[PDB]
């Protein structure tokens, strides 16, 4: 049979992705929005 | 005795309180000078914005190290917007930590609620409009009728 390591380290490489966890702020989440456009024209508007 | 500086608004109110040897013309006096000087300022609405009080009793002064005993004194108590910085900073640390509700677990830990800290925080920024709408001077400007609206 050749015979090999009675031991065997490759088993936790089943372990999944990951990798890490979270993260996760306790309310809010400010600056997301990467700073894109939020409004249109702009300067002197309407009058009737 | 508070570190709003009284530059930074006017006053509605002063309650004055001589004690010891005193005299009701020397306070007439002096509060012509403090009145005389607008730059110590006022609101507009309150001409009357002083009250006086006399009593006759020394300031007395519980001893130990080096201390100075006179013969008069004074304590005045003053209602001014001036003070209206303090509550713009204790509300705005306030909503600070509250953005990203800090501390906020061992409050709600004992049966406290966010609505609370809600009417809380609500509560000061009626109270910024408030100290603001009686900041607002009692004359809105003027124009003239002569002009034409064209």
């Amino acid at each position: 049979d050749r015979v090999q390591s009675k031991i065997g380290s490759l088993d936790n490489i089943t372990h999944v992705p990951g990798g890490g966890n979270k993260k996760i702020e306790t309310h809010k989440l400010t600056f997301r929005e990467n700073a894109k456009a939020k409004t249109d024209h702009g300067a002197e508007i309407v009058y009737k | 005795m508070v570190k709003c500086d009284p530059r930074h608004g006017k006053y509605m109110a002063c309650c004055l309180l001589y004690r010891g040897d005193v005299v009701p013309k020397d306070v007439n006096a002096a509060i012509a000078t403090i009145k005389t000087k607008r730059s110590i300022q006022f609101v507009d609405w309150c001409p009357t914005g002083f009250k006086v009080g006399i009593n006759y009793q020394p300031p007395t002064v519980v001893p130990g190290g080096d201390l100075a005993k006179v013969q008069r004194a004074v304590c005045m108590l003053s209602n001014t917007t001036a003070i209206a910085e303090a509550w713009a900073r204790l509300d705005h640390k306030f909503d600070l930590m509250y953005a990203k509700r800090a501390f906020v677990h061992w409050y709600v830990g004992e049966g406290m609620e966010e609505g609370e800290f809600s009417e809380a925080r609500e509560d000061m920024a009626a109270l910024e409009k408030d100290y603001e709408e009686v900041g607002v001077d009692s004359v809105e400007g003027e124009g003239e009728e002569e002009g034409e609206e064209y």
